[PDB]
């Protein structure tokens, strides 16, 4: 039987300051007991001053980040180069994720 | 009448006038030729220069289908492209099912049936292009020309566009004065001449010459464009003959 | 949800339907009318899978009301039951079937005679003097076999129903929080406002 | 006949141009944009004295920050309003924010050329879409059945428009206040309407960043009619 | 005449009048100019208002970071076509992780427009477009025409009176073609070229629109106070 | 395009008439007259066949009177082939109502759906209407005996007595004249034939140019019998009423 | 883009005519004469085989067709339309009857089916009516022998005897004299051969005539034995010879 | 399916098929409605080119959409059946999802929109019908009367008429209806309605129909007998 | 005049579009002829190559439809190829579904029914062609069946088609009046081909070199066309009269 999911390990971390915020993640990618790469970054700049990590099953994680980055591009095109508020990003991501509600993205996401 | 206002209606003669009107659009186009040589084919076309603002070399008109077929056309350029995209779908799906790349007669009838298809209904317009195409296959070389009606045949040489007649006469000469065969590189020169000779009729503006060829010995059976040196060598050969 | 009963007397149909709604471990509500009125002289009670029961009743109700308006005419209880049976029999081979059992009690004004129809979620219909759905039958069908006679007054029918509810309160494991009782007769539907 | 989507030799779409004729037959609609707000007003034009005048809804809310006035075949605008409302509410659901007035307009304008052998003919109604957003402030847009929309400081549409627009050309300046604009809309309507302007055959409305889009009561406009009549007695 | 009823019909000379009338909508459109050196490509467009109270219809649309077009004719058609183009650029990015060739954008546009000239019930696009981009083989300028004919050039203009700017560039060819590594000079020449297509009005702050893309320049648009610099 | 050859069958005249309905109605005015008369205790259907040749198989035949169910029958005026399409439609609709409600279909309900079909062909779809007019003769246990007519427009109306087809102007005035509400079935039978006799566009009114049917209360009480007359029986009733 | 003709090509003219049906009837009028006669124990249908060249082999072109083992058809008008009708008619005899009830359809019912197809070309989008009139001759256990006529309108009528095409007016009159309600089949064959001779220009023999009957059952024509209830087809084409035999006693 | 755009614009900015639909309404038998102070009365002409009608079973001219809203119409009868049915369905659908019967405004707006849809869809002609929709909103005693027309526009009316010779009686009602003073009694409103029909109707006979709607789903049709008494009554006040 | 543009009846009951498709039939100005041997069926058509630029081998109106079926077309090439491809597809599909080779007459009927539809359904035009199918059928022996734009088809003893058809038809008509048999009574296909070319010469009153003709022969289990030489050999034997 084909298992469509995997698990590539890693861990991520976000803390908010007064006028700053951080998003951190280790750079190790694994399957079972092997190391795939010792440097495979999972925290990404998505423009409009938003950083994103989708930790869990890398293929689902990459798919998502990629889609949200595209969401940013089209938000600019469709609404006259407006800036995407961090809260509007968050909401847009809810819809991205819940869109696959019955075949989920195996990722715990932080921006 | 009314017989000519709708595509696919027979006039009482037995003609479909709208195909015939499409022919007029072809006749209004720039000149293109095909020469079938010993182990290949050569294609050339007249590219008129509307302005010194056209980047020379950067408005390519001869198109390749698969790896081994070249097509060129006179008339409505968009139509020609649309027909080539179909030829590309036809040739890919042939290769997908049968593994062998599509034979040239086989390919000719795929374009043939599809063009003919546009003479069958009033809800499409016929193709505004005559197309000269061909290449090398498992059985040697093949040159073909295909009219808006869907008619096509194999050719020793062929031509269409404004310069259709002079080119035609110049090709007829070649068939007589080289009955045993014409070589790949010879035919590249000859093509360059005949485009120049048939630039008599679109004398208005001046032009850019463009050639391509598909020779089993010279291009290894693949379609390539004639560029740089061998191109200029044949431009020169044709400067020499309008003298 | 749980228990639904009905008995046709001389010239009325009496429907009794349990008042409790239970989700798992909690009795969420104890005053639930498991009933829809389909037309002035027709009543349908229902029991079965949650959501499905009301969705079905309300859908049937809407359909019958639309018919009433179109023809300016009340359908006979036989016809309404035959419609409802077909709706269920249709759904039984559905992708997701309706999981609802019903009793249809109505007064046929054209033949002055009450009628009671018992139809399970499969679209299995029968006309009965008295009927029940699920586990209620097991306890009451023996009482009714005995004490029922075709020419009972409406209060004789209610007293007979009282026995039926009492036996269920004695021996049913589930606390069904009493019944809502409704009478259907020549002058329409009304509810006995305590039991 | 000939195609529904055909070009004239002039290079314009027949069916669009004829729709533009039907809009000219429409009742008058005027909008003026100010740094304090945007005002929309319309001629109601009850076709008989018996028709209950306030059942005429030619000014209509899209969201709390966007309003709409119409002119022409007004039944055609029903579905344009529906689409606009849905687009606005939808965008708020996807983004937790108000949709930009220009974006709303562009969305409505997409609909408009979606016809031919999708609907069978263009719309027979022009729209004045007026709203406010944080990035571009107060705005007034003219949305045609051609698909094109223009932004106006002030604009008039309908049968009174040719005159009315010329009048707006003289009177609009960049420092108008809201009360001034309200009066100015009332003035120009009175001027172009057949029947005599009162609080029953005309209607006013505005959109402010603070209280959003309100249609005015009949009692409230009545006093601005009074105030206008009094002002014009002076000098 | 009888043969202009639709696109599916050829005239007896072999012409498609529906396409020609579409070509006509362009010429009523406001003028716009394109031109490029070896390092940059510039669009300059003359914007048109409806009256003294209206905005100035935007005429330049961005397609990707490396590509964009100006329009003259039916703006909704330009919006459709620019939108189609944005998607193709975005698909090249997403699937192939490859910024889309300006030349391919050309062929894709040609082919989309051709569909609408051969089937019944459709209509030709009623707009002309100028496409500039900086791609893997340098600066580029393309002239799209709704007949389907797309053309690569050093410079051109389309719309009303465009014929003035087009002969101007035809002279100025060897000057501007070598404005490499200067953005402001290349723009200057475009602003001068667009001036040959003026009458009765000349270039004010909120009627002029300029766009530039090139070697180290993302396709960016300049309007209003940002173009005062060039008036 | 294809538009060039499109009649547009579903459009308004500048006076607001549906051209195609009108011309179909005109078509029906040349069809054999059919008459329906309703009594307090039954209904009569009578119709004239299109000028029969002497070789046509007279007895095993139907072109005017068709059976919808056990309680309802129709008389046809117009194109026979069009009518049969609509008839089988109607016969199914009848059977569905039975399967759904376990009750025979009320007469009006069947008439409404058939009329609603006709209406559809006049508003959408771009096809020609059905060149058919019906007299519906039926019984139900709500309105007793009922007569209706429907035409290509999809309009229907109820009648005590009515005609369709040829000479309905003449035929309607004759009926208006000698009809009374208390009238019994055997009188209506006689009225019907007398009326065709006066409006027929040929000289003799013989049995071989008639179809005839009665729906009587006549049976074993409460139940309704539907009688499509054999040719011998039309001859018998034609002599009995003294038309021959 | 395929069939854009989704509107009627037959419509009512101001006078109330349906032009295309009228014209289809005109086309039938031109067609070679065919006829049918009901006997008491049989039915005969007949028509003229009129060849385009003498190089044609006209036993190949067959104008009288079997539809079921007890039903046959003949026509007048356009042959190609007739051909596709016989095809559709044979299939419909199975799909909507035999596959349901296990027996072949009765004559009137199958005729009803054909009429329905023919009617539909009168109304459906993007088609002309059929250009034929059919004569269908059949027997079924509960109706006996019968003969029907189907027109381009899709209207049909039963006949004791009739003819259609070119010389029908004359031939209907010839039949009217000779028909009685006591004709044995051999007599109707004889009458049919006489009636057909009036309307025939050229040679008149077994090779220029196609003639079939719906008569008795033919066990010799069944192909198998062993089911006593299945008795073989009642439809039978007469041979070139069998026709000529009766032109002797003509 | 049949695509053709049957309703399109003309060079003068008119949609002829819509306007020719109004012509079919013009021709339709007259219909009127009047708002009382606590009722609405719907009156309807019935053309008298034919008696011998069974009037038990011929479709009556005022239709119940729900038990608290009715609808009359002028124009094509077959067309009106479609609008009515659709409206009746939507009316039950609204009760199912919203748990409340429709408002007269809502239902009018729905029917109006169906009519509008048919003016810009392929393969369809507009409805040759205009309507009066009248009734009382749920738990509301203030009366409602609305009108729709083939274009799809709709609005409220103190009183209104449609159909043949409606221009005549709109004149009469404009002259005979004080907005400051609506017909107080039911009797009063019914009388004003018959009076306006008699400007156009011929005999009082089987030519007039009246239907009366009071609040809380209180709808009754008047019988010839009682209508006769209104005809007789106004007649004998013609003695001036 | 629109009852002349699409396939609907004219007032005199005619389909003008079908008639005009018959006129396109002759537009190639080519005559074809078919005859039956005992073992074979021969078809000959005129080969006319006007242009010196054409590759003469690509110019042909005889098609190999299946292993056993040959088809010669009278009419414009695009419609001919269209009909050829379709009949090839139909022949192969028939073999797949029913487990035996499609017969000449059956294929002829099938192609005729397709043509019939174009005369009834409005959006499809008729093809401007006449299709002469040939085989040696396993059940029927040598077979010639022909199809037109009307949807008509029939079997032949022999046949001819084209502008000069009538002269050829009557030439053959007369031979069979005399011979009194259904066929060319000859052992080899070689001599039946010779017969065909002969009576074509006589009827058209013209002379043929090896490149003025095109010949297809159908035999037991294969149908094949002849080359320049197989013809030249055959013309040369004709020289010995």
């Amino acid at each position: 039987q084909f298992n469509p999911y995997g698990d590539n390990g890693g861990t991520i971390l976000g803390i908010a300051g007064e006028d700053f915020a951080v998003l951190a993640g280790d750079t190790r990618n694994i399957t079972d007991y092997s190391i795939n790469s010792r440097y495979e970054p999972k925290v990404f700049d998505c423009g409009d001053n938003i950083v994103m990590s989708a930790n869990g099953f890398a293929a689902d994680g990459d798919a998502l980040v990629k889609r949200f980055k595209n969401s940013v591009k089209w938000y600019h095109f469709d609404h006259n180069d407006k800036k995407l508020s961090i809260n509007s990003a968050a909401r847009n991501i809810q819809h991205l994720l819940y869109g696959k509600r019955f075949f989920p993205y195996y990722v715990h996401t932080i921006i | 009448t009314g017989y000519d206002l709708s595509n696919s209606v027979f006039s009482p003669d037995g003609r479909n006038f709208q195909v015939e009107y499409a022919v007029k659009a072809v006749e209004n186009g720039t000149t293109s030729i095909g020469i079938k040589c010993n182990d290949g084919v050569v294609f050339a076309v007249e590219k008129l220069i509307t302005s010194k603002l056209l980047v020379p070399q950067k408005n390519v008109k001869i198109q390749v289908v698969d790896r081994h077929i070249g097509c060129v056309y006179s008339g409505l350029i968009p139509d020609g492209r649309h027909l080539v995209n179909r030829g590309r779908e036809e040739a890919a799906s042939f290769k997908k099912l049968y593994k062998t790349p599509i034979p040239i007669p086989a390919f000719a009838d795929r374009l043939g049936q599809y063009v003919q298809a546009h003479t069958l209904y009033n809800s499409v317009r016929p193709f505004g292009v005559s197309t000269i195409f061909g290449g090398v296959d498992k059985n040697g070389a093949h040159l073909y020309m295909l009219e808006p009606s869907g008619s096509y045949w194999g050719y020793k040489g062929a031509a269409t566009g404004k310069g259709r007649q002079s080119a035609k006469a110049e090709l007829e000469k070649l068939v007589d004065h080289h009955p045993e065969g014409l070589s790949a590189r010879e035919a590249v020169k000859q093509a360059a001449k005949i485009i120049y000779l048939a630039h008599e009729d679109n004398k208005e503006k001046d032009f850019e010459l463009e050639i391509s060829w598909c020779s089993l010995s010279e291009t290894n059976g693949l379609h390539k464009f004639v560029k740089g040196d061998l191109l200029q060598e044949a431009i020169d050969f044709a400067q020499k003959e309008i003298n | 949800m749980d228990i639904i009963l009905g008995i046709r007397v001389q010239d009325s149909v009496i429907l009794a339907s349990s008042k409790a709604v239970t989700r798992g471990i909690s009795v969420l509500k104890d005053s639930d009318d498991k009933t829809r009125q389909l037309s002035p002289h027709t009543l349908m009670s229902f029991a079965g899978e949650a959501g499905d029961t009301v969705q079905f009743a309300e859908y049937i109700q809407a359909n019958i009301q639309l018919y009433s308006i179109r023809e300016d005419y009340e359908l006979s209880p036989q016809a309404v039951s035959s419609f409802v049976r077909q709706e269920l029999a249709k759904s039984i081979r559905s992708r997701r079937p309706y999981q609802v059992n019903v009793l249809i009690g109505g007064y046929d004004k054209k033949k002055n005679k009450p009628e009671l129809y018992q139809i399970d979620y499969l679209g299995t219909k029968v006309e009965l003097p008295y009927g029940a759905h699920g586990y209620s039958g097991f306890y009451t069908f023996s009482l009714l076999d005995h004490h029922y006679r075709p020419d009972m007054t409406t209060e004789e029918g209610l007293d007979l129903l009282k026995l039926c509810v009492q036996e269920l309160e004695k021996r049913m494991p589930m606390d069904f929080k009493g019944v809502i009782v409704k009478i259907v007769d020549k002058d329409g539907i009304r509810q006995v406002d305590d039991f | 006949d000939r195609g529904v989507s055909t070009f004239s030799p002039e290079g314009r779409l027949f069916q669009v141009e004829y729709s533009l004729e039907a809009i000219k037959l429409g009742s008058t609609a005027i909008g003026i944009a100010t740094k304090e707000g945007v005002v929309l007003g319309v001629e109601k034009r009850a076709t008989s004295p018996l028709l209950e005048s306030d059942s005429i809804e030619k000014i209509v809310e899209i969201d709390r920050h966007i309003g709409c006035a119409m002119s022409g075949l007004t039944a055609d605008a029903r579905s344009m309003i529906e689409h606009a409302r849905t687009a606005a509410v939808t965008h708020n659901l996807y983004y937790d924010e108000d949709i930009n007035v220009e974006s709303l307009t562009q969305s409505v304008c997409d609909l408009a050329l979606r016809f031919g052998e999708l609907m069978s003919r263009p719309f027979g109604v022009a729209l004045l879409i007026a709203g406010h957003d944080a990035d571009d402030g107060y705005q007034l847009f003219h949305a045609e059945p051609s698909g094109t929309f223009y932004r106006y400081n002030a604009k008039a549409i309908g049968s009174g428009s040719e005159g009315a627009q010329a009048e707006l050309l003289n009177e609009w300046h960049s420092s108008l206040t809201l009360k001034e604009a309200e009066l100015l809309v009332l003035k120009i309507l009175k001027q172009v309407m057949e029947e005599k302007l009162d609080e029953n055959n005309a209607q006013l409305s505005c959109i402010t960043k603070q209280d959003g889009f309100k249609i005015y009561d009949n009692e409230k406009t009545a006093e601005l009619i009074k105030e206008l009549k009094e002002k014009e007695a002076a000098e | 005449n009888n043969y202009d009823g639709d696109t599916v019909t050829f005239s007896p000379t072999g012409r498609l009048f529906q396409v020609e009338y579409a070509l006509e909508a362009i010429k009523q459109g406001s003028v716009t100019v394109g031109l490029r050196s070896n390092t940059h490509a510039v669009l300059v467009a003359l914007k048109r208002n409806a009256d003294e109270l209206s905005s100035y219809q935007k005429k330049i649309i961005k397609c990707d970071e490396h590509m964009g077009l100006s329009l003259a004719g039916l703006a909704p058609d330009a919006r459709v076509l620019s939108n189609y183009l944005r998607q193709q650029c975005n698909y090249s990015s997403l699937v192939f992780n490859r910024k889309l060739a300006v030349e391919r954008a050309g062929h894709l546009l040609c082919d989309k427009a051709q569909k609408n000239t051969q089937s019944y019930g459709g209509r030709p696009y009623g707009v002309g477009l100028l496409i500039i981009g900086y791609d893997k083989s340098g600066a580029h300028l393309l002239e799209f025409q709704p007949s389907g004919n797309v053309t690569e050039l050093y410079g051109t203009a389309i719309g009303a009176r465009s014929q003035g700017a087009k002969t101007y560039l035809e002279r100025t060819l060897d000057t501007f073609i070598k404005i490499d590594g200067n953005p402001d000079e290349l723009i200057k020449a475009g602003v001068e070229a667009i001036s040959q297509s003026l009458r009765d009005e000349s270039l004010t702050v909120d009627n002029l629109s300029i766009a530039i893309v090139g070697k180290d320049t993302p396709f960016t648009i300049y309007d209003g106070e940002a173009v005062a610099k060039y008036i | 395009g294809s538009r060039r050859y499109d009649s547009r069958t579903t459009i308004f005249s500048p006076e607001g008439r549906l051209y195609q309905v009108e011309y179909a109605l005109e078509s029906i005015s040349h069809a054999g007259t059919a008459i329906g008369i309703m009594a307090s205790d039954g209904i009569v259907l009578a119709a004239e066949r299109k000028v029969t040749s002497t070789l046509l198989e007279q007895d095993t035949s139907t072109e005017k009177l068709y059976k919808l169910n056990d309680k309802i029958a129709v008389a046809v005026a117009g194109l026979t082939a069009d009518a049969e399409i609509l008839i089988n439609t109607a016969r199914i609709h009848a059977q569905n109502y039975l399967k759904t409600y376990n009750e025979d279909i009320p007469v009006e309900i069947l008439v409404r759906r058939l009329s609603d079909i006709k209406q559809g062909y006049t508003q959408h779809g771009g096809l020609r209407p059905f060149g058919v007019s019906f007299i519906y003769a039926g019984y139900d246990d709500r309105y007793g005996y009922q007569l209706y007519t429907s035409n290509p427009s999809g309009n229907y109306t109820g009648w005590k007595a009515i005609s369709v087809g040829a000479n309905t102007s003449a035929a309607q005035t004759l009926l208006q004249m000698d009809y009374k509400d208390d009238m019994k079935v055997d009188d209506a039978i006689e009225l019907a034939l007398k009326t065709l006799s006066k409006t027929t566009d040929s000289s003799a009114l013989t049995y071989d140019r008639l179809e005839f049917a009665t729906i009587r209360k006549g049976a074993n009480d409460g139940e309704v019998y539907q009688k499509i007359f054999k040719p011998q029986e039309i001859k018998d009733i034609l002599v009995k009423t003294g038309i021959t | 883009m395929t069939d854009r003709y989704s509107f009627s090509l037959t419509t009512f003219s101001p006078s109330g005519k349906l032009g295309q049906i009228d014209y289809a009837l005109t086309a039938v009028k031109q067609g070679v004469t065919s006829l049918g006669i009901k006997a008491t124990n049989g039915v005969v249908i007949a028509t003229e085989k009129k060849s385009s060249s003498p190089l044609a082999m006209s036993e190949t072109l067959s104008k009288v067709s079997l539809l079921t083992p007890d039903i046959g058809a003949v026509y007048s008008g356009m042959g190609p339309d007739y051909r596709v009708l016989v095809d559709k008619s044979r299939k419909v005899a199975h799909t909507s009857y035999k596959r349901i009830y296990g027996e072949y359809p009765p004559t009137k019912l199958l005729v009803s089916e054909v009429a329905k197809i023919m009617q539909e070309a009168t109304q459906s989008g993007g088609v002309r009516p059929f250009g034929v009139s059919l004569l269908i001759a059949g027997h079924d256990e509960f109706n006996g022998f019968s003969l029907y006529q189907v027109d381009p309108s899709g209207s049909y009528f039963p006949w004791k005897a009739t003819a259609i095409g070119k010389g029908s007016v004359a031939a209907k009159t010839f039949l009217e004299k000779r028909w009685n309600d006591e004709l044995e089949l051999e007599d109707a064959i004889h009458i049919a051969l006489l009636t057909l001779k009036e309307s025939v220009e050229g040679e008149f023999n077994g090779d220029t005539i196609e003639l079939a009957i719906i008569g008795d059952e033919n066990p010799d024509l069944l192909g198998y034995t062993g089911i006593p209830t299945d008795k073989g087809p009642r439809f039978r084409k007469l041979t070139s010879q069998e026709i000529n035999d009766r032109l002797e006693a003509l | 399916g049949y695509d053709r755009a049957l309703s399109i614009f003309s060079p003068d900015g008119h949609i002829f098929q819509v306007e020719y639909a109004l012509e079919a309404v013009k021709r339709g038998t007259c219909a009127v409605g009047v708002k009382g102070k606590n009722c609405v009365v719907l009156g309807c002409e019935r053309r008298s080119t034919l008696k011998l009608q069974d009037t038990r079973i011929t479709p009556s001219k005022v239709s119940k959409i729900d038990s608290h809203v009715v609808l009359s119409f002028s124009g094509l009868n077959a067309d009106s059946r479609i609008l009515i049915e659709k409206a009746r369905v939507e009316a039950q659908s609204h009760r199912l999802t919203l748990e409340d019967p429709v408002t007269v405004e809502y239902l009018t707006r729905y029917v109006a929109g169906v009519q509008q849809r048919y003016t810009q869809s392929g393969g369809v002609r507009p409805f040759g019908v205009s309507t009066l929709i009248a009734g009382f909103d749920p738990r509301d005693d203030e009366p409602k009367l609305y009108q729709t027309e083939p274009s799809g526009i709709y609005s409220s009316w103190s009183a209104q008429t449609i159909g043949r010779n409606s221009k005549t009686v709109r004149e009469f009602l404009e002259k005979n209806y004080d907005r400051k003073e609506p017909p107080a009694t039911v009797e009063e409103c019914v009388k004003l309605t018959v009076r306006s029909l008699l400007e156009v109707v011929q005999t009082g006979a089987k030519n007039i129909e009246i239907t009366v709607v009071k609040p809380d789903s209180d709808i009754v049709a008047l019988s010839s007998e009682e209508i006769n008494q209104y005809v007789t009554q106004i007649e004998q006040e013609k003695q001036e | 005049g629109y009852d002349r543009h699409i396939t609907i009846f004219s007032p005199e009951g005619r389909l003008y579009q079908v008639e005009y498709a018959f006129k396109a039939t002759n537009q190639t100005n080519i005559n074809s002829l078919a005859v039956r041997g005992k073992d074979c069926t021969v078809v000959i058509s005129q080969k006319k190559v006007p242009d010196k630029l054409l590759d003469p081998t690509t110019v042909s109106y005889i098609f190999c439809i299946s292993r056993t079926i040959g088809m010669v077309v009278n009419g414009p090439i695009p419609d001919a190829r269209n009909a050829a491809l379709r009949a090839k597809a139909e022949a192969a599909e028939f073999r797949y579904k029913y487990g035996y080779d499609m017969p000449c007459d059956v294929l002829a009927k099938r192609m005729a029914n397709l043509s019939q539809i174009y005369t009834q359904r409005a959006y499809m035009r008729p093809l401007g062609v006449i299709l002469t199918f040939v085989s040696v059928d396993e059940e029927l022996g040598p077979s010639i069946y022909k199809t037109d734009p009307a949807g008509y088809y029939v079997g032949y003893k022999a046949t001819a088609t084209g502008p000069k058809q009538q002269e050829i038809t009557t030439n053959l008509e007369n031979h069979f009046k005399k011979s009194k048999i259904d066929h060319i009574n000859e052992e080899s296909w070689e001599k039946v081909v010779e017969f065909a070319i002969t009576h074509m010469i006589d009827a058209l009153g013209t002379e043929f070199s090896k490149n003025d003709l095109e010949v297809g022969v159908a035999t037991k289990d294969k149908f094949f066309t002849l080359s320049a030489e197989n013809i030249e050999e055959r013309l040369v034997a004709i020289a010995e009269q």
